[PDB]
DNA sequence: CTGGAGAATCCCGGTGCCGAGGCCGCTCAATTGGTCGTAGACAGCTCTAGCACCGCTTAAACGCACGTACGCGCTGTCCCCCGCGTTTTAACCGCCAAGGGGATTACTCCCTAGTCTCCAGGCACGTGTCAGATATATACATCCTGT
DNA sequence: ACAGGATGTATATATCTGACACGTGCCTGGAGACTAGGGAGTAATCCCCTTGGCGGTTAAAACGCGGGGGACAGCGCGTACGTGCGTTTAAGCGGTGCTAGAGCTGTCTACGACCAATTGAGCGGCCTCGGCACCGGGATTCTCCAG
């Protein structure tokens, strides 16, 4: 008798708290049925490439829990994601390893 | 109350920057010029953060409102809000 | 609200079965979820402006995922989108 | 023995581009951010985590001017960056 | 597998 | 609304008695007055939700002045606008 | 006794135009009563030092009518509009009359 | 007429010195001009592509002025004298 | 006959085309360009008049914009021409590529 | 350049412990179910303006040749910065205490949405006319190759 | 350098012309007046957490020194680019003509706000325990100069 309105898009975000969010958020005077349902499985798309991406980071670095390091390297390594977050700094982020190849020792 | 403050930057933690930045070898004239980026960047961030917490008449400054201003600048920071 | 870390661990759980997340790396993804929330819902509403409109439906978000998303993160998103709609009306 | 000048150097930024923890002591930082605030407005409080956010943006924009002041010493066919290439690099980037 | 065609990964494996 | 060049050729010709303006600067006059009235109140709309409130007040406008605008010209607008809710309220 | 707004408040923007797209703008639910007097007096300082300034370059090219080059003029040589219009270009606007002294001989 | 193949040589080597000798520039090399091509035309595809997403969301066959300035608005680069 | 020495036509023409401000690609390539693109992402789209020109007088105001900071970045390294290092270096460094 | 060389990063196992992660109540927010009413879809129509074509100018692009000034490679100098060691400063940690101020809750009023009537400001649309553009001659301030 | 020849560039006058400024009618959006209700002001709590201080450990900063590598100035080659002339190609007017579609109006209806009653999903809290971390121990791995 339930029947969240996610689980009939099939989604995990609450489509309920999303229309919640659009209504009071001063964004226009109505809010359509099909906009929260359309938004949240965008919302749910980009963290299901983000945790798939930096879960292959933690993989590699041979742990099992993601640590923002993790996220700081799988969003560097795109070039879609990057563009996305151009201006975005991530806290204990730090740098991808990087050094140009003029500041190497010859021969 | 504060005096001269801008010295504990030190010559090895600007350097440390510079070293995650990619550089090989700097010069010596740096030292006494990133201290005068900083004090133009975080004159432009707290100028910013502390005119919200006048706003919502608190004392404190929080941790949003250094996002806030942040966030209006084009450098968003993720991981405190 | 609060939060979406129960949101957030659904699918993580569901894309990687096995790892797992510290907090410091789900305060980012729940900052992250709410950066492009007023991302997308912040400039579709500025399409009911430019079109004179009261209402903001599936197709004013569709439009504002291609203005944001770059490349084939539009090619698909709104390839995801259109999937959760048509399954939400038909049930 | 001593190492060759420059492979030290090589090596700390194998290390530091691998780390990610602050760069910058903390306690005379919190000293900084308190007394620029000393002068917008007089006896301020700071939440600890709000210096906290002021630390890691700083850091990560003054690593963001230093890829950039370094490629314009490589541009200008040279190893050590000089504060000819800062006041370059922020002009370009419109400051 | 959760979601293959869904998410994009065509080039390359890094 | 379509335009304000009334007004700002009332401001033209109270400041310089005897200047013009071609139709193609009031075109740019009138494109600046629009530009800048949604960076003011749609920064100052951010500010009530930040501080939880519905109301947009002076007070609202008046810190989202000091945000946009830089140096000298924060001190005396802040001055402008406070002579006009005075002169406002008294009358 | 019409007595509008603006004309209450001592200005010349439009009070009442302001107070209308701010309600019909999706900014707030409500609007304070001196908040439109509040950004009509701002909006009106803003529009007269540009016109002080444009109406200064139109006289030193011997002109009345201020053409889009005064406007440019007038807001590149003034370092705090450069900060507020940073980011905007301007129609039939041109560029500053600027040479690198490097490239002047000898 | 119909495929309209190749006019980014429209652009031709006077117009591309005109344009920056207003940055002042005093000496040109031969290579900037086939770099210059390559520039404005990832600059306009990055215009043209949300300046068409806001007529096929208006449902409209034409592009007007206005289409144009909210996809420079949204990219910094606000113009003036155009509405 | 008489002959200029190479670059005092080139400084003429800095204090020429910095003093007006007329709009320097010539309009029917120009107009004939955004066309090409268009085709690239819905056939048989038509322009406004005013569509065009505001193509034109945000990329020329665009690409004058590149020759500025070029110029800097050739006078940097102690140049006076402008190779296609510089157009590659300030548009790495404004945060193009 | 090879070679031990010392130094250093890597892999190794072992404690071990604090923070993920999974329980638990439980309550406030999402759901169901109706019900207005209006925003919006849709058809129809007007007519603007955008596309297409015409020729005919002529400005501007093109191509070519020439000389030269700049790019660039090379060399040499030196000095300034790196590396290393020693010494000194103070960050850091842990602990403690005090109270300011954030946060929350009631309470009430004054402010703003809302409605209706009303009307004058500001639109659209006109129309003269002067600022400005263009032209032409003059005077002048250039560059510059000679001397 | 001087000089003057030469080339642009500024200056003054004259004459169009069409866009600007002004006027007018009208109309619809702003003002006036009033009511209702709730958002926000205000006082009064609590109690978190920020500030302040202290002492000890020790890592990191500071200092000095020596050396060599890099910046930089100078020099020379030579070639790629400016200048300019002649040729050629379309841009640019301007004029005509067609119709697509943009804009507008008028119905009408389905869709979303609103509401009330009703759970259960999600928050908070509280647990445990194991992933990761630190420690120690070799183990390879570059780096280096003396050959």
């Amino acid at each position: 008798k339930a029947k969240t309105r996610s689980s009939r898009a099939g989604l995990q975000f609450p489509v309920g708290r999303v229309h919640r969010l659009l209504r009071k958020g001063n964004y226009s005077e109505r809010v359509g049925a099909g906009a929260p349902v359309y938004l949240a499985a965008v919302l749910e798309y980009l963290t299901a490439e983000i945790l798939e991406l930096a879960g292959n980071a933690a993989r590699d670095n041979k742990k099992t829990r993601i640590i923002p390091r993790h996220l700081q390297l799988a969003i560097r390594n795109d070039e879609e994601l990057n563009k996305l977050l151009g201006r975005v700094t991530i806290a204990q982020g730090g740098v991808l390893p990087n050094i140009q190849a003029v500041l190497l020792p010859k021969c | 109350v504060l005096r001269d403050n801008i010295q504990g930057i030190t010559k090895p933690a600007i350097r440390r920057l510079a070293r995650r930045g990619g550089v090989k070898r700097i010069s010596g004239l740096i030292y006494e010029e990133t201290r005068g980026v900083l004090k133009v960047f975080l004159e432009n961030v707290i100028r910013d953060a502390v005119t919200y917490t006048e706003h919502a008449k608190r004392k404190t400054v929080t941790a949003m409102d250094v996002v806030y201003a942040l966030k209006r600048q084009g450098r968003t920071l993720y991981g405190f809000g | 609200k609060e939060s979406y870390s129960v949101y957030v661990y659904k699918v993580l759980k569901q894309v990687h079965p096995d790892t797992g997340i510290s907090s410091k790396a789900m305060g980012i993804m729940n900052s992250f979820v709410n950066d492009i929330f007023e991302r997308i819902a912040g400039e579709a509403s500025r399409l009911a402006h430019y079109n004179k409109r009261s209402t903001i439906t599936s197709r004013e978000i569709q439009t504002a995922v291609r203005l944001l998303l770059p490349g084939e993160l539009a090619k698909h998103a709104v390839s995801e989108g259109t999937k959760a709609v048509t399954k939400y009306t038909s049930a | 023995h001593r190492y060759r000048p420059g492979t030290v150097a090589l090596r700390e930024i194998r290390r530091y581009q691998k780390s990610t923890e602050l760069l910058i002591r903390k306690l005379p930082f919190q000293r900084l951010v308190r007394e620029i605030a000393q002068d917008f407005k007089t006896d301020l409080r700071f939440q600890s985590s709000a210096v906290m956010a002021l630390q890691e943006a700083s850091e990560a924009y003054l690593v963001g001017l230093f890829e950039d002041t370094n490629l314009s010493a490589i541009h200008a066919k040279r190893v050590t960056i000089m504060p000819k290439d800062i006041q370059l690099a922020r002009r370009i980037r419109g400051e | 597998h959760a979601w293959t065609h869904r998410l994009r990964e065509r080039k390359q494996l890094v």
